[PDB]
Protein backbone atom coordinates (compact mmCIF):
# COMPACT_ATOMS: atom_id res chain seq x y z
CA UNK A 1 0.00 0.00 0.00
CA UNK A 2 2.75 2.60 0.61
CA UNK A 3 5.29 3.42 -2.07
CA UNK A 4 8.32 5.59 -2.84
CA UNK A 5 8.49 8.06 -5.70
CA UNK A 6 11.42 8.32 -8.12
CA UNK A 7 11.95 11.98 -7.27
CA UNK A 8 14.95 13.29 -9.18
CA UNK A 9 16.57 16.75 -9.93
CA UNK A 10 15.59 16.21 -13.59
CA UNK A 11 11.80 15.92 -13.15
CA UNK A 12 9.43 18.86 -13.89
CA UNK A 13 7.56 20.81 -11.16
CA UNK A 14 4.33 18.91 -11.19
CA UNK A 15 6.26 15.75 -10.15
CA UNK A 16 9.14 17.36 -8.22
CA UNK A 17 8.82 16.86 -4.44
CA UNK A 18 8.10 19.69 -2.09
CA UNK A 19 8.57 20.11 1.62
CA UNK A 20 5.29 21.31 2.83
CA UNK A 21 4.47 22.76 6.16
CA UNK A 22 0.87 23.35 7.09
CA UNK A 23 -0.44 25.95 9.41
CA UNK A 24 -3.89 25.39 10.87
CA UNK A 25 -5.66 27.64 13.37
CA UNK A 26 -8.05 26.18 16.03
CA UNK A 27 -10.59 27.64 18.47
CA UNK A 28 -11.98 25.41 21.25
CA UNK A 29 -13.66 25.97 24.62
CA UNK A 30 -10.38 26.72 26.41
CA UNK A 31 -8.27 29.84 27.22
CA UNK A 32 -6.13 30.69 24.28
CA UNK A 33 -2.49 29.67 24.53
CA UNK A 34 -0.87 30.77 21.21
CA UNK A 35 -0.56 34.04 19.21
CA UNK A 36 2.11 35.85 17.26
CA UNK A 37 4.67 38.32 18.66
CA UNK A 38 3.51 41.72 19.85
CA UNK A 39 5.18 45.07 19.34
CA UNK A 40 5.31 47.78 21.99
CA UNK A 41 5.65 51.48 21.26
CA UNK A 42 8.27 53.63 23.04
CA UNK A 43 7.58 54.78 26.58
CA UNK A 44 7.18 58.51 27.22
CA UNK A 45 6.56 59.53 30.80
CA UNK A 46 6.01 63.24 31.54
CA UNK A 47 3.55 64.03 28.68
CA UNK A 48 -0.23 63.37 28.15
CA UNK A 49 -0.50 60.04 26.43
CA UNK A 50 -3.32 57.75 25.42
CA UNK A 51 -2.06 54.63 27.24
CA UNK A 52 -2.71 50.89 26.88
CA UNK A 53 -0.94 48.55 29.34
CA UNK A 54 -1.81 44.89 28.90
CA UNK A 55 -5.28 45.90 27.63
CA UNK A 56 -5.98 48.53 30.34
CA UNK A 57 -6.44 52.06 29.06
CA UNK A 58 -6.73 55.74 29.98
CA UNK A 59 -5.29 59.21 29.27
CA UNK A 60 -2.68 60.84 31.48
CA UNK A 61 0.88 61.63 32.44
CA UNK A 62 2.84 58.63 33.68
CA UNK A 63 5.80 59.16 36.02
CA UNK A 64 7.76 57.29 38.66
CA UNK A 65 5.67 56.25 41.65
CA UNK A 66 6.58 56.02 45.31
CA UNK A 67 4.29 53.00 45.73
CA UNK A 68 5.48 49.49 46.51
CA UNK A 69 3.89 46.24 45.41
CA UNK A 70 4.18 42.48 45.66
CA UNK A 71 6.04 40.72 42.66
CA UNK A 72 2.58 39.29 42.05
CA UNK A 73 0.71 42.52 41.35
CA UNK A 74 0.56 44.47 38.09
CA UNK A 75 -1.85 47.45 38.43
CA UNK A 76 -2.97 49.93 41.10
CA UNK A 77 -6.57 50.94 41.56
CA UNK A 78 -8.60 53.98 42.61
CA UNK A 79 -12.29 54.31 43.30
CA UNK A 80 -14.53 52.20 41.04
CA UNK A 81 -11.41 50.36 39.84
CA UNK A 82 -9.95 53.23 37.82
CA UNK A 83 -6.29 52.38 37.17
CA UNK A 84 -3.99 54.79 39.06
CA UNK A 85 -0.72 53.00 38.55
CA UNK A 86 0.80 50.44 36.31
CA UNK A 87 4.01 48.58 36.42
CA UNK A 88 5.67 48.51 33.09
CA UNK A 89 5.40 45.01 31.43
CA UNK A 90 9.15 45.10 30.54
CA UNK A 91 10.74 47.62 32.91
CA UNK A 92 10.43 46.82 36.58
CA UNK A 93 9.34 50.29 37.71
CA UNK A 94 6.07 51.44 39.24
CA UNK A 95 4.52 54.30 37.37
CA UNK A 96 1.91 56.73 38.80
CA UNK A 97 -0.89 57.82 36.51
CA UNK A 98 -1.71 61.46 36.84
CA UNK A 99 -4.98 62.18 34.99
CA UNK A 100 -4.30 64.55 32.01
CA UNK A 101 -5.20 68.11 33.19
CA UNK A 102 -8.75 69.51 32.88
CA UNK A 103 -10.68 72.48 34.30
CA UNK A 104 -12.87 75.33 33.07
CA UNK A 105 -11.90 78.60 31.40
CA UNK A 106 -12.61 81.72 33.41
CA UNK A 107 -12.40 85.00 31.63
CA UNK A 108 -11.54 88.22 33.54
CA UNK A 109 -13.53 90.94 31.96
CA UNK A 110 -13.28 94.72 32.68
CA UNK A 111 -16.42 96.62 32.53
CA UNK A 112 -16.88 96.91 28.74
CA UNK A 113 -17.90 100.47 29.44
CA UNK A 114 -14.23 101.07 30.38
CA UNK A 115 -11.93 98.83 28.29
CA UNK A 116 -11.40 95.69 26.16
CA UNK A 117 -8.59 94.31 28.33
CA UNK A 118 -9.28 90.65 29.07
CA UNK A 119 -7.18 87.97 30.89
CA UNK A 120 -7.86 84.25 31.02
CA UNK A 121 -7.63 81.88 33.97
CA UNK A 122 -7.31 78.17 33.21
CA UNK A 123 -8.45 76.10 36.18
CA UNK A 124 -6.49 73.19 37.70
CA UNK A 125 -3.55 73.50 35.32
CA UNK A 126 0.14 74.59 35.42
CA UNK A 127 1.66 77.24 33.05
CA UNK A 128 3.75 74.47 31.53
CA UNK A 129 0.72 72.80 29.98
CA UNK A 130 -1.54 75.74 28.80
CA UNK A 131 0.72 79.98 27.18
CA UNK A 132 1.69 83.66 26.18
CA UNK A 133 4.09 86.38 27.40
CA UNK A 134 2.14 87.58 30.46
CA UNK A 135 2.07 84.25 32.18
CA UNK A 136 1.72 83.86 35.90
CA UNK A 137 0.83 80.88 38.04
CA UNK A 138 -1.95 81.29 40.61
CA UNK A 139 -3.21 78.81 43.17
CA UNK A 140 -6.59 78.64 41.36
CA UNK A 141 -5.05 77.98 37.91
CA UNK A 142 -2.78 79.38 35.09
CA UNK A 143 -3.40 83.09 34.52
CA UNK A 144 -2.51 84.55 31.15
CA UNK A 145 -2.67 88.23 30.09
CA UNK A 146 -2.70 89.64 33.62
CA UNK A 147 0.21 90.93 35.70
CA UNK A 148 0.85 90.25 39.39
CA UNK A 149 1.27 92.67 42.29
CA UNK A 150 2.87 91.78 45.73
CA UNK A 151 0.57 94.25 47.68
CA UNK A 152 -2.81 93.39 49.08
CA UNK A 153 -6.05 95.21 48.16
CA UNK A 154 -9.82 94.83 48.25
CA UNK A 155 -11.51 92.20 45.94
CA UNK A 156 -13.43 93.06 42.77
CA UNK A 157 -12.88 90.04 40.46
CA UNK A 158 -12.16 86.70 42.40
CA UNK A 159 -9.61 84.10 41.19
CA UNK A 160 -9.54 81.79 44.19
CA UNK A 161 -7.30 80.70 47.07
CA UNK A 162 -6.78 84.28 48.35
CA UNK A 163 -6.06 85.68 44.88
CA UNK A 164 -8.45 88.35 43.38
CA UNK A 165 -8.17 90.64 40.33
CA UNK A 166 -9.01 94.26 39.58
CA UNK A 167 -8.14 97.16 37.28
CA UNK A 168 -5.58 99.86 38.10
CA UNK A 169 -3.40 102.54 36.35
CA UNK B 1 3.99 -0.41 39.41
CA UNK B 2 0.75 0.86 41.18
CA UNK B 3 0.12 -0.39 44.73
CA UNK B 4 -2.80 -0.45 47.19
CA UNK B 5 -2.13 2.05 49.99
CA UNK B 6 -5.51 1.86 51.70
CA UNK B 7 -5.67 1.73 55.54
CA UNK B 8 -8.96 -0.28 55.41
CA UNK B 9 -10.22 1.41 58.57
CA UNK B 10 -13.20 3.76 58.40
CA UNK B 11 -11.17 6.59 59.90
CA UNK B 12 -14.13 9.01 60.19
CA UNK B 13 -12.77 12.46 59.07
CA UNK B 14 -12.43 14.89 61.95
CA UNK B 15 -14.00 18.31 62.34
CA UNK B 16 -12.11 19.60 65.37
CA UNK B 17 -10.53 22.44 63.43
CA UNK B 18 -12.37 25.72 62.72
CA UNK B 19 -10.47 27.42 59.84
CA UNK B 20 -10.52 30.66 61.79
CA UNK B 21 -9.01 32.68 58.88
CA UNK B 22 -7.59 32.41 55.33
CA UNK B 23 -8.23 34.12 51.95
CA UNK B 24 -6.47 34.55 48.63
CA UNK B 25 -5.71 37.78 46.79
CA UNK B 26 -8.64 38.29 44.29
CA UNK B 27 -6.57 40.23 41.72
CA UNK B 28 -3.14 41.66 40.87
CA UNK B 29 -3.79 44.97 42.61
CA UNK B 30 -1.55 47.56 44.34
CA UNK B 31 -4.19 48.53 46.89
CA UNK B 32 -3.31 50.34 50.11
CA UNK B 33 -4.90 51.94 53.20
CA UNK B 34 -8.21 50.66 51.98
CA UNK B 35 -10.91 48.29 53.00
CA UNK B 36 -12.12 46.85 49.72
CA UNK B 37 -15.31 44.83 49.36
CA UNK B 38 -14.81 41.78 47.20
CA UNK B 39 -17.31 39.16 46.13
CA UNK B 40 -15.46 36.00 45.12
CA UNK B 41 -15.03 32.27 45.77
CA UNK B 42 -13.53 32.54 49.27
CA UNK B 43 -13.61 29.83 51.92
CA UNK B 44 -15.99 30.97 54.77
CA UNK B 45 -14.32 31.97 58.02
CA UNK B 46 -14.90 29.34 60.77
CA UNK B 47 -15.99 26.50 58.38
CA UNK B 48 -16.35 22.65 58.46
CA UNK B 49 -12.97 22.07 56.72
CA UNK B 50 -12.07 18.38 57.17
CA UNK B 51 -9.00 16.97 58.96
CA UNK B 52 -7.39 13.92 57.21
CA UNK B 53 -4.26 11.83 58.06
CA UNK B 54 -2.01 9.43 56.15
CA UNK B 55 0.58 6.74 57.25
CA UNK B 56 -1.88 2.87 55.86
CA UNK B 57 -2.86 5.96 53.73
CA UNK B 58 -5.87 8.28 53.72
CA UNK B 59 -6.31 9.85 50.26
CA UNK B 60 -10.05 9.48 49.31
CA UNK B 61 -11.69 11.23 46.42
CA UNK B 62 -13.37 14.36 47.69
CA UNK B 63 -15.73 16.61 45.54
CA UNK B 64 -14.43 19.72 43.76
CA UNK B 65 -17.13 22.29 43.11
CA UNK B 66 -16.03 25.76 42.08
CA UNK B 67 -12.82 25.32 44.06
CA UNK B 68 -10.92 23.47 46.80
CA UNK B 69 -8.84 24.32 49.85
CA UNK B 70 -5.81 22.30 50.82
CA UNK B 71 -3.25 22.57 53.55
CA UNK B 72 -0.61 20.45 55.28
CA UNK B 73 1.62 20.45 58.41
CA UNK B 74 4.44 18.46 56.77
CA UNK B 75 8.08 18.33 57.76
CA UNK B 76 8.10 14.74 56.58
CA UNK B 77 7.34 15.75 52.98
CA UNK B 78 5.03 12.86 52.02
CA UNK B 79 2.81 14.97 49.66
CA UNK B 80 3.84 15.21 46.02
CA UNK B 81 0.95 16.70 44.06
CA UNK B 82 -2.80 16.44 43.44
CA UNK B 83 -5.03 14.83 40.73
CA UNK B 84 -8.12 16.63 39.41
CA UNK B 85 -10.84 15.79 36.86
CA UNK B 86 -14.44 14.84 35.96
CA UNK B 87 -14.02 11.12 36.62
CA UNK B 88 -10.33 10.56 37.53
CA UNK B 89 -10.41 7.48 35.24
CA UNK B 90 -10.00 6.56 31.53
CA UNK B 91 -13.50 7.79 30.62
CA UNK B 92 -12.62 11.52 30.69
CA UNK B 93 -9.74 13.97 30.34
CA UNK B 94 -7.88 14.72 33.61
CA UNK B 95 -5.18 16.92 35.21
CA UNK B 96 -2.18 15.84 37.21
CA UNK B 97 -0.09 18.28 39.25
CA UNK B 98 3.14 16.60 40.50
CA UNK B 99 5.93 18.12 42.48
CA UNK B 100 9.62 17.00 42.49
CA UNK B 101 13.03 18.75 43.09
CA UNK B 102 13.21 22.27 41.52
CA UNK B 103 9.80 22.15 39.67
CA UNK B 104 6.28 20.79 39.09
CA UNK B 105 5.16 18.91 36.04
CA UNK B 106 1.66 19.49 34.83
CA UNK B 107 -0.11 17.30 32.30
CA UNK B 108 -3.67 17.06 30.98
CA UNK B 109 -4.52 13.92 28.89
CA UNK B 110 -6.93 11.07 28.58
CA UNK B 111 -5.08 8.84 30.97
CA UNK B 112 -5.44 5.32 32.14
CA UNK B 113 -5.41 5.79 35.88
CA UNK B 114 -4.93 3.02 38.52
CA UNK B 115 -7.25 2.40 41.49
CA UNK B 116 -5.03 4.05 44.13
CA UNK B 117 -2.34 6.42 42.76
CA UNK B 118 1.08 6.64 44.33
CA UNK B 119 4.60 7.64 43.38
CA UNK B 120 7.62 5.43 42.71
CA UNK B 121 10.37 5.89 45.38
CA UNK B 122 17.45 8.04 43.81
CA UNK B 123 14.83 7.54 40.96
CA UNK B 124 11.18 8.66 40.96
CA UNK B 125 8.17 7.49 38.91
CA UNK B 126 4.69 8.71 37.92
CA UNK B 127 3.74 5.27 36.54
CA UNK B 128 2.16 4.56 39.87
CA UNK B 129 -0.44 7.20 39.04
CA UNK B 130 -1.04 6.54 35.38
CA UNK B 131 -0.24 3.52 33.24
CA UNK B 132 -0.71 5.33 29.93
CA UNK B 133 -1.77 8.52 28.13
CA UNK B 134 -3.01 9.76 24.77
CA UNK B 135 -5.18 12.61 23.23
CA UNK B 136 -3.29 15.28 25.30
CA UNK B 137 -4.50 18.86 25.68
CA UNK B 138 -1.99 20.50 27.98
CA UNK B 139 1.61 20.41 29.19
CA UNK B 140 3.31 22.88 31.55
CA UNK B 141 6.55 23.55 33.51
CA UNK B 142 7.36 26.67 35.61
CA UNK B 143 8.17 26.68 39.34
CA UNK B 144 7.52 24.08 42.13
CA UNK B 145 4.30 24.39 44.09
CA UNK B 146 5.39 22.42 47.13
CA UNK B 147 8.23 24.82 47.85
CA UNK B 148 10.84 24.03 50.62
CA UNK B 149 8.09 23.09 59.01
CA UNK B 150 5.57 25.64 57.53
CA UNK B 151 1.86 25.37 57.00
CA UNK B 152 1.62 24.78 53.33
CA UNK B 153 -1.61 26.33 52.06
CA UNK B 154 -3.10 26.11 48.59
CA UNK B 155 -6.33 27.05 46.89
CA UNK B 156 -7.41 25.41 43.69
CA UNK B 157 -10.10 27.24 41.73
CA UNK B 158 -11.46 26.29 38.33
CA UNK B 159 -13.19 29.11 36.46
CA UNK B 160 -13.47 30.38 32.88
CA UNK B 161 -11.20 27.58 31.59
CA UNK B 162 -8.35 28.39 34.03
CA UNK B 163 -7.09 26.38 36.90
CA UNK B 164 -6.04 29.07 39.31
CA UNK B 165 -3.64 28.12 42.04
CA UNK B 166 -2.62 30.34 44.94
CA UNK B 167 -0.31 29.54 47.86
CA UNK B 168 1.60 30.57 50.99
CA UNK B 169 4.11 28.69 53.20
CA UNK B 170 4.06 30.07 56.81
CA UNK B 171 6.24 28.69 59.75
CA UNK B 172 4.32 26.68 62.40
CA UNK B 173 4.67 25.05 65.81
CA UNK B 174 1.54 22.93 65.37
CA UNK B 175 1.01 19.28 64.53
CA UNK B 176 -2.80 18.81 64.20
CA UNK B 177 -4.13 22.38 63.88
CA UNK B 178 -3.78 25.73 62.11
CA UNK B 179 -1.86 28.86 63.27
CA UNK B 180 -4.11 31.73 64.18
CA UNK B 181 -4.19 35.13 62.50
CA UNK B 182 -4.92 36.54 59.07
CA UNK B 183 -3.04 35.48 55.94
CA UNK B 184 -3.72 35.70 52.18
CA UNK B 185 -2.45 33.36 49.43
CA UNK B 186 -0.68 34.73 46.28
CA UNK B 187 -1.07 33.21 42.77
CA UNK B 188 1.40 30.53 41.91
CA UNK B 189 0.06 29.85 38.41
CA UNK B 190 -2.85 30.92 36.17
CA UNK B 191 -3.05 27.66 34.21
CA UNK B 192 -4.84 27.88 30.68
CA UNK B 193 -6.20 24.34 30.31
CA UNK B 194 -9.94 24.23 29.43
CA UNK B 195 -10.60 21.33 31.88
CA UNK B 196 -13.88 20.30 33.67
CA UNK B 197 -13.01 19.19 37.29
CA UNK B 198 -15.68 17.68 39.56
CA UNK B 199 -13.58 15.67 42.07
CA UNK B 200 -9.96 15.21 43.26
CA UNK B 201 -7.49 13.24 45.42
CA UNK B 202 -4.05 13.61 47.08
CA UNK B 203 -0.76 12.10 45.74
CA UNK B 204 1.32 10.69 48.56
CA UNK B 205 4.76 9.04 48.62
CA UNK B 206 6.71 6.68 50.90
CA UNK B 207 9.41 4.12 50.30
CA UNK B 208 7.49 0.90 49.64
CA UNK B 209 9.43 -2.03 51.38
CA UNK B 210 7.40 9.86 57.57
CA UNK B 211 3.61 10.62 57.95
CA UNK B 212 1.42 13.69 57.62
CA UNK B 213 -1.76 15.52 58.38
CA UNK B 214 -3.90 17.40 55.88
CA UNK B 215 -6.69 19.90 56.05
CA UNK B 216 -9.12 19.96 53.14
CA UNK B 217 -12.10 22.19 52.38
CA UNK B 218 -14.24 23.80 49.70
CA UNK B 219 -14.96 27.39 48.77
CA UNK B 220 -18.23 29.37 48.25
CA UNK B 221 -19.21 32.71 46.60
CA UNK B 222 -19.02 35.09 49.58
CA UNK B 223 -18.31 38.71 50.29
CA UNK B 224 -15.27 39.76 52.24
CA UNK B 225 -14.01 43.14 53.23
CA UNK B 226 -10.23 42.98 52.76
CA UNK B 227 -7.72 45.34 54.41
CA UNK B 228 -4.71 46.35 52.32
CA UNK B 229 -1.52 48.18 53.49
CA UNK B 230 1.15 50.37 51.80
CA UNK B 231 2.93 47.25 50.36
CA UNK B 232 -0.15 45.74 48.48
CA UNK B 233 -0.46 43.11 51.24
CA UNK B 234 -3.77 42.09 52.77
CA UNK B 235 -3.19 42.30 56.49
CA UNK B 236 -6.69 41.59 57.75
CA UNK B 237 -10.26 40.61 56.71
CA UNK B 238 -13.97 40.41 57.58
CA UNK B 239 -16.41 37.66 56.45
CA UNK B 240 -19.59 39.70 55.63
CA UNK B 241 -21.90 36.69 55.96
CA UNK B 242 -20.62 35.00 59.15
CA UNK B 243 -21.88 37.11 62.06
CA UNK C 1 -11.90 85.93 25.29
CA UNK C 2 -13.75 89.28 25.36
CA UNK C 3 -16.09 88.03 22.64
CA UNK C 4 -16.35 84.67 24.32
CA UNK C 5 -17.63 86.42 27.45
CA UNK C 6 -20.18 88.41 25.49
CA UNK C 7 -21.41 85.09 23.87
CA UNK C 8 -21.57 83.05 27.14
CA UNK C 9 -23.63 85.85 28.71
CA UNK C 10 -25.80 86.60 25.66
CA UNK C 11 -24.89 90.31 25.96
CA UNK C 12 -22.81 92.88 24.10
CA UNK C 13 -22.26 94.71 27.41
CA UNK C 14 -20.49 93.04 30.28
CA UNK C 15 -19.92 94.23 33.86
CA UNK C 16 -16.55 93.78 35.51
CA UNK C 17 -16.17 90.18 36.69
CA UNK C 18 -15.44 86.54 35.81
CA UNK C 19 -17.49 84.45 33.52
CA UNK C 20 -17.04 80.84 32.34
CA UNK C 21 -16.89 80.75 28.59
CA UNK C 22 -15.24 77.49 27.73
CA UNK C 23 -13.57 74.44 29.15
CA UNK C 24 -9.88 73.62 29.25
CA UNK C 25 -8.70 70.25 28.06
CA UNK C 26 -5.05 69.15 27.68
CA UNK C 27 -4.71 66.90 24.67
CA UNK C 28 -2.56 63.74 24.45
CA UNK C 29 0.46 64.08 22.21
CA UNK C 30 1.47 60.41 21.93
CA UNK C 31 0.17 56.76 21.97
CA UNK C 32 1.66 54.14 24.19
CA UNK C 33 0.96 50.50 24.00
CA UNK C 34 3.00 48.14 26.11
CA UNK C 35 3.34 44.38 26.04
CA UNK C 36 5.54 41.97 28.19
CA UNK C 37 8.96 40.73 26.89
CA UNK C 38 8.45 38.57 23.72
CA UNK C 39 10.87 35.75 22.91
CA UNK C 40 10.22 33.07 20.27
CA UNK C 41 10.56 30.11 22.62
CA UNK C 42 8.03 28.12 20.53
CA UNK C 43 8.10 24.60 18.80
CA UNK C 44 6.50 26.32 15.83
CA UNK C 45 10.11 27.03 14.73
CA UNK C 46 10.91 23.29 14.69
CA UNK C 47 8.37 22.81 11.87
CA UNK C 48 8.78 25.85 9.75
CA UNK C 49 12.37 25.19 8.39
C1 LIG D 1 12.99 42.78 28.65
O1 LIG D 1 14.11 42.95 27.80
C2 LIG D 1 14.88 44.10 28.12
C3 LIG D 1 15.90 44.31 27.01
O2 LIG D 1 15.41 45.30 26.11
C4 LIG D 1 15.53 43.87 29.47
O3 LIG D 1 16.29 45.01 29.84
C5 LIG D 1 17.65 44.61 30.08
O4 LIG D 1 17.84 44.12 31.40
C6 LIG D 1 19.16 43.63 31.62
C7 LIG D 1 19.22 43.05 33.02
O5 LIG D 1 19.05 44.11 33.97
C8 LIG D 1 20.17 44.77 31.44
O6 LIG D 1 21.50 44.27 31.60
C9 LIG D 1 22.19 45.07 32.60
O7 LIG D 1 21.48 46.28 32.86
C10 LIG D 1 22.08 47.10 33.86
C11 LIG D 1 21.19 48.31 34.06
O8 LIG D 1 20.36 48.47 32.90
C12 LIG D 1 23.47 47.52 33.40
O9 LIG D 1 24.09 48.29 34.43
C13 LIG D 1 24.33 46.30 33.08
O10 LIG D 1 25.56 46.72 32.49
C14 LIG D 1 23.61 45.36 32.12
O11 LIG D 1 23.58 45.94 30.82
C15 LIG D 1 20.00 45.41 30.06
O12 LIG D 1 20.82 46.57 29.94
C16 LIG D 1 18.55 45.82 29.89
N1 LIG D 1 18.34 46.41 28.58
C17 LIG D 1 17.65 47.54 28.46
C18 LIG D 1 17.51 48.06 27.06
O13 LIG D 1 17.17 48.11 29.42
C19 LIG D 1 14.44 43.63 30.52
O14 LIG D 1 15.04 43.23 31.76
C20 LIG D 1 13.46 42.56 30.08
N2 LIG D 1 12.33 42.59 30.99
C21 LIG D 1 11.93 41.48 31.60
C22 LIG D 1 10.75 41.63 32.52
O15 LIG D 1 12.48 40.41 31.42
C1 LIG E 1 12.17 17.14 38.36
O1 LIG E 1 11.24 17.54 37.37
C2 LIG E 1 11.86 18.33 36.37
C3 LIG E 1 10.80 19.03 35.54
O2 LIG E 1 9.61 19.18 36.32
C4 LIG E 1 12.74 17.38 35.58
O3 LIG E 1 13.14 18.00 34.34
C5 LIG E 1 13.39 17.02 33.30
O4 LIG E 1 14.45 17.48 32.47
C6 LIG E 1 14.84 16.51 31.51
C7 LIG E 1 16.12 16.97 30.83
O5 LIG E 1 16.31 18.37 31.06
C8 LIG E 1 13.71 16.39 30.50
O6 LIG E 1 14.07 15.46 29.48
C9 LIG E 1 12.44 15.91 31.20
O7 LIG E 1 11.33 16.05 30.30
C10 LIG E 1 12.13 16.68 32.48
N1 LIG E 1 11.23 15.85 33.26
C11 LIG E 1 9.95 16.16 33.43
C12 LIG E 1 9.16 15.20 34.26
O8 LIG E 1 9.45 17.16 32.94
C13 LIG E 1 13.90 16.99 36.49
O9 LIG E 1 14.80 16.05 35.88
C14 LIG E 1 13.32 16.34 37.75
N2 LIG E 1 14.36 16.05 38.74
C15 LIG E 1 15.16 16.93 39.34
C16 LIG E 1 16.12 16.31 40.31
O10 LIG E 1 15.16 18.14 39.15
C1 LIG F 1 6.42 47.82 53.44
O1 LIG F 1 7.49 48.52 52.83
C2 LIG F 1 8.00 49.51 53.70
C3 LIG F 1 8.94 50.40 52.89
O2 LIG F 1 10.14 49.68 52.60
C4 LIG F 1 8.71 48.81 54.86
O3 LIG F 1 9.18 49.80 55.79
C5 LIG F 1 10.58 49.59 56.05
O4 LIG F 1 10.80 48.65 57.09
C6 LIG F 1 12.18 48.32 57.21
C7 LIG F 1 12.33 47.16 58.18
O5 LIG F 1 11.03 46.65 58.50
C8 LIG F 1 12.93 49.55 57.69
O6 LIG F 1 14.33 49.25 57.76
C9 LIG F 1 12.72 50.72 56.75
O7 LIG F 1 13.23 51.92 57.35
C10 LIG F 1 11.24 50.91 56.43
N1 LIG F 1 11.10 51.87 55.35
C11 LIG F 1 10.26 52.90 55.45
C12 LIG F 1 10.22 53.82 54.26
O8 LIG F 1 9.57 53.08 56.43
C13 LIG F 1 7.78 47.84 55.57
O9 LIG F 1 8.54 46.95 56.39
C14 LIG F 1 6.93 47.00 54.62
N2 LIG F 1 5.81 46.46 55.37
C15 LIG F 1 5.41 45.21 55.21
C16 LIG F 1 4.24 44.80 56.05
O10 LIG F 1 5.95 44.44 54.43
C1 LIG G 1 2.35 73.69 39.27
O1 LIG G 1 1.88 74.68 40.17
C2 LIG G 1 1.81 74.15 41.49
C3 LIG G 1 1.12 75.15 42.41
O2 LIG G 1 0.23 74.45 43.28
C4 LIG G 1 3.22 73.83 41.98
O3 LIG G 1 3.15 73.23 43.28
C5 LIG G 1 3.94 72.88 41.03
O4 LIG G 1 5.33 72.82 41.37
C6 LIG G 1 3.80 73.35 39.58
N1 LIG G 1 4.28 72.32 38.68
C7 LIG G 1 5.07 72.59 37.66
C8 LIG G 1 5.48 71.42 36.81
O5 LIG G 1 5.45 73.73 37.41
C1 LIG H 1 7.55 90.68 44.67
O1 LIG H 1 8.26 89.66 45.36
C2 LIG H 1 9.15 88.95 44.51
C3 LIG H 1 9.75 87.78 45.28
O2 LIG H 1 10.41 88.29 46.45
C4 LIG H 1 10.24 89.90 44.03
O3 LIG H 1 11.12 89.20 43.15
C5 LIG H 1 9.63 91.08 43.30
O4 LIG H 1 10.64 92.06 43.03
C6 LIG H 1 8.53 91.73 44.14
N1 LIG H 1 7.83 92.71 43.35
C7 LIG H 1 7.57 93.93 43.82
C8 LIG H 1 6.84 94.84 42.88
O5 LIG H 1 7.89 94.27 44.94
C1 LIG I 1 -18.56 21.58 62.08
O1 LIG I 1 -18.03 22.53 62.98
C2 LIG I 1 -19.05 22.90 63.89
C3 LIG I 1 -18.60 24.11 64.70
O2 LIG I 1 -19.72 24.97 64.92
C4 LIG I 1 -19.36 21.72 64.80
O3 LIG I 1 -20.47 22.05 65.64
C5 LIG I 1 -19.69 20.45 64.02
O4 LIG I 1 -19.52 19.32 64.89
C6 LIG I 1 -18.82 20.25 62.78
N1 LIG I 1 -19.49 19.38 61.83
C7 LIG I 1 -19.37 18.05 61.86
C8 LIG I 1 -20.13 17.32 60.80
O5 LIG I 1 -18.69 17.47 62.69
C1 LIG J 1 -8.94 15.12 22.93
O1 LIG J 1 -8.73 16.36 23.60
C2 LIG J 1 -9.33 17.45 22.92
C3 LIG J 1 -9.06 18.72 23.72
O2 LIG J 1 -9.72 18.61 24.99
C4 LIG J 1 -10.84 17.26 22.77
O3 LIG J 1 -11.35 18.25 21.88
C5 LIG J 1 -11.18 15.88 22.22
O4 LIG J 1 -12.59 15.65 22.35
C6 LIG J 1 -10.42 14.80 22.98
N1 LIG J 1 -10.71 13.50 22.40
C7 LIG J 1 -11.02 12.46 23.16
C8 LIG J 1 -11.29 11.18 22.43
O5 LIG J 1 -11.08 12.54 24.38
C1 LIG K 1 -18.09 21.13 31.15
O1 LIG K 1 -19.37 20.53 31.34
C2 LIG K 1 -20.43 21.36 30.89
C3 LIG K 1 -21.76 20.76 31.31
O2 LIG K 1 -22.72 21.80 31.50
C4 LIG K 1 -20.33 21.48 29.38
O3 LIG K 1 -21.40 22.30 28.89
C5 LIG K 1 -19.00 22.11 28.99
O4 LIG K 1 -18.84 22.03 27.57
C6 LIG K 1 -17.84 21.40 29.67
N1 LIG K 1 -16.65 22.22 29.52
C7 LIG K 1 -15.49 21.71 29.12
C8 LIG K 1 -14.36 22.70 29.01
O5 LIG K 1 -15.34 20.53 28.87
Amino acid sequence: PLQSYGFQPTNGVGYQPYRVVVLSFELLHAPATVCGPKKSTNLVKNKCVNFNFNGLTGTGVLTESNKKFLPFQQFGRDIADTTDAVRDPQTLEILDITPCSFGGVSVITPGTNTSNQVAVLYQDVNCTEVTGSNVFQTRAGCLIGAEHVNNSYECDIPIGAGICASYQT
Amino acid sequence: QCVNLTTRTQLPPAYTNSFTRGVYYPDKVFRSSVLHSTQDLFLPFFSNVTWFHAIRFDNPVLPFNDGVYFASTEKSNIIRGWIFGTTLDSKTQSLLIVNNATNVVIKVCEFQFCNDPFLGVWMESEFRVYSSANNCTFEYVSQPFLMDKNLREFVFKNIDGYFKIYSKHTPINLVRDLPQGFSALEPLVDLPIGINITRFQTLLALHRSGAAAYYVGYLQPRTFLLKYNENGTITDAVDCALD
Amino acid sequence: PLSETKCTLKSFTVEKGIYQTSNFRVQPTESIVRFPNITNLCPFGEVFN
